[PDB]
């Protein structure tokens, strides 16, 4: 369950135009949010391996 | 050399003796817990993967 | 003996005067809250009964 930039399958530089409006909501805890707004700043801890 | 990969494996994981694979296929992996807290320009909002 | 009786209630409870009684069978009981925390050589596990 995490992102890797090699997921983009494009070696060298471009520039990426997201799509904010198709933003689907797959799993959604409460701190889950559609709509960001200025600076974002997410903080986790994990705890509890077995 | 068996102390050498020993080490590799995590402190929390001590595996038993018998595997009895029925199978060409095994998933592997561990169940943690996140404790993830948001906070941007609009407010603050704090949730928990269990 | 009120005195004596009236002790072995437990310090939490204190019950009012009247009590409808109508049938032959009254259950009795608390709604307690259990946090239980789990760990063997495999890992570590945090739950709760609510």
């Amino acid at each position: 369950g995490r992102f890797l930039y090699t997921d983009v399958k494009y070696e060298g530089q471009t520039a990426f135009l997201v799509d904010m409006d198709t933003v689907k909501a797959r799993d959604h805890c409460w701190v889950s949010i559609v709509d960001p707004n200025g600076t974002m700043n997410l903080s986790y801890k994990m705890t509890n391996f077995r | 050399m068996s102390s050498l990969l020993n080490s590799l494996l995590p402190e929390y994981f001590k595996p038993k003796t018998n595997l009895n694979i029925n199978s060409s296929r095994v998933q592997y992996g561990f169940n943690a817990r996140i404790d993830m807290q948001y906070e941007d320009d609009s407010g603050t909002r704090k949730g928990s993967r269990p």
